[PDB]
C-alpha cells in the first residue's frame, strides 16, 4: 500500500515542462523524502539541459545536476533525489526498455527510487495522465496522491 | 587512501584508492560496490566532469576528497 | 503618452514557489524571503511565469543592513538560461506582507540584471484578506512639483493570476475535493 505524494509545485512543474516540450519528450529529477515504508514525498523537481525527439530524451549536462543540488541546499531545500520523471507525448504512461535501464541504475542507489511518467497530450482539464513506477526486469505502478492549507488557499486565487 | 563518493540521493559511498588511478578505472571501482555500469557513471569534482582518460594526478584529487556521482539520464 | 507597463499577470506556480521558499527556509513571521522572478516584460502587460529563491539575510532591527548574494543571482540565472531562454530575468520578489524601507535600495541592485526597469512582486504568503495576496511595483524617479527636485518611488501595478493550459489542468486537479 505504498504511495507517491507529489507536491503542488512538483506537479505543476512537470505538467508545464511536459507541455512545453511537445512534440518532444522532456525529463528531470525529483527531489523528496522517503517518510516511511508506505510514503514517498516528491516535494520538488527540476530539469537539466537535455535533448529530445518525439520518442526519446537524454540529459546533456551532468555538471548542471550537481551544481543545481547545491544551489537548492543554499536556499532551504535540503531534500535529495528520490527519482526521475519524463514525458510520453501522446502514448500514455508505462516504462520503456530504455527507462528500465535508467530506473534500475537509480534503484541501485536507493531501492525506493521512483520513476514518474506524464503524458502532456492526454492530460486535459479533469484528466491528468501521470503515473509512478518501480522495478524488481518487470515493473509495477505506485499509487499517486497529493498533500496543505497554505497551498490550497493560494491555488483558489486562480478564478 | 580513503575517499568519499556522495550521490544526489543522499547515500554516500567510501572508496580506498591511490592517486595513480585513471578515471576509467575509478568508475569500474564504483561498479563493484553498487553494480552500476561505468558507461552510466558521470564523475564530478570541483565543477569538472572527470574524463576517463586522465588520472587522479591530473585532477589533484587527494585523500579524503569528495566526488559526486551523476547518472546518465536516458528516457524513451 | 502613457507608461508602457500597466498590468501584471502572475502564474500560479510563481505563487506556490514563493510559498515553498518561505516554508522551506522556515522564515520567522518577522523575517522574509527574497528571490528572482522571470518572464516577459516587453508588452504593456508584464508576465511573471517562473522564479527562484535567493540567499538573503537582513537585520531584524535596521533597514540599510542586508546581504543579497550577488554571485547566486548570476549563477542560477545562467542555469535558467540554458533550460529556457524565453523566461528572462525581470525583477524580484519577497514574502512581504508589505513594502519595506529597504526595497528601493534592493531594487536598484536588480537594475543590473534586467533589460527593463525591474518589477518587485510581493507575495503575502500568510494570505490575509480577500483579494489577491500579490502586489506589483516598479520604481520610477518622479519630478516632484518642486519643480526641479526628484523623489524615487514605487509605482503600483494591478495584478491578476493567469495560468497556461498546463497550469490550469494542474490547479483544477489539485483543487479536487
Ligand atoms: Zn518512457
Amino acid at each position: 500500500k505504498e504511495t507517491v505524494y507529489i507536491s503542488s509545485i512538483a506537479l505543476l512543474k512537470m505538467l508545464k515542462h511536459g507541455r512545453a516540450g511537445v512534440p518532444m519528450e522532456v525529463m528531470g529529477l525529483m527531489l523528496g523524502e522517503f517518510v516511511d515504508d508506505y510514503t514517498v514525498n516528491v516535494v520538488d523537481v527540476f530539469a537539466m539541459p537535455q535533448s529530445g525527439t518525439g520518442v526519446s530524451v537524454e540529459a546533456v549536462d551532468d555538471v548542471f545536476q550537481a551544481k543545481m543540488m547545491d544551489m537548492l541546499k543554499q536556499t532551504g531545500r535540503d531534500q535529495m533525489v528520490v527519482g526521475w520523471y519524463h514525458s510520453h507525448p501522446g502514448f500514455g504512461c508505462w516504462l520503456s526498455s530504455v527507462d528500465v535501464n535508467t530506473q534500475k541504475s537509480f534503484e541501485q542507489l536507493n531501492s525506493r527510487a521512483v520513476a514518474v511518467v506524464v503524458d502532456p497530450i492526454q492530460s486535459v482539464k479533469g484528466k491528468v495522465v501521470i503515473d509512478a513506477f518501480r522495478l524488481i526486469r518487470h515493473y509495477y505502478s505506485l499509487n499517486i496522491d497529493y498533500h496543505t492549507a497554505k497551498e490550497t488557499k493560494m491555488l483558489m486565487n486562480l478564478h | 587512501m580513503q575517499i568519499f563518493v556522495k550521490t544526489l540521493t543522499g547515500k554516500t559511498i567510501t572508496l580506498e584508492v591511490e592517486s595513480s588511478d585513471t578515471i576509467d578505472n575509478v568508475k569500474s571501482k564504483i561498479q563493484d560496490k553498487e553494480g552500476i555500469p561505468p558507461d552510466q557513471q558521470r564523475l564530478i569534482f570541483a565543477g569538472k566532469q572527470l574524463e576517463d582518460g586522465r588520472t587522479l594526478s591530473d585532477y589533484n584529487i587527494q585523500k579524503e576528497s569528495t566526488l559526486h556521482l551523476v547518472l546518465r539520464l536516458r528516457g524513451g | 503618452m502613457s507608461l508602457q507597463h500597466e498590468k501584471v499577470t502572475i502564474a500560479p506556480l510563481v505563487l506556490l514557489s514563493a510559498l515553498d521558499h518561505y516554508e522551506r527556509t522556515q522564515t520567522k513571521e518577522n523575517k522574509r524571503c527574497v528571490g528572482v522572478i522571470l518572464g516577459d516584460a516587453n508588452s504593456s502587460t508584464i508576465r511573471v511565469t517562473n522564479s527562484f529563491a535567493l540567499p538573503f539575510e537582513e537585520d531584524e532591527k535596521n533597514s540599510d543592513v542586508w546581504f543579497l548574494d550577488h554571485n547566486y543571482i548570476e549563477n542560477m540565472n545562467e542555469m535558467c538560461k540554458k533550460i529556457n531562454a524565453k523566461e528572462k530575468l525581470i525583477g524580484w520578489y519577497h514574502s512581504g506582507p508589505k513594502l519595506r524601507a529597504s526595497d528601493l535600495k534592493i531594487n536598484e541592485l536588480f537594475k543590473k540584471y534586467t533589460q527593463n526597469n525591474p518589477l518587485l512582486l510581493i507575495v503575502d504568503v500568510k494570505q490575509q484578506g480577500v483579494g489577491l495576496p500579490t502586489d506589483a511595483y516598479v520604481a520610477i524617479e518622479q519630478v516632484k512639483d518642486d519643480g526641479t527636485s526628484t523623489e524615487k518611488t514605487f509605482l503600483h501595478l494591478p495584478c491578476t493570476i493567469e495560468a497556461e493550459e498546463a497550469e490550469e489542468i494542474g490547479v483544477e486537479h489539485l483543487l479536487r475535493d
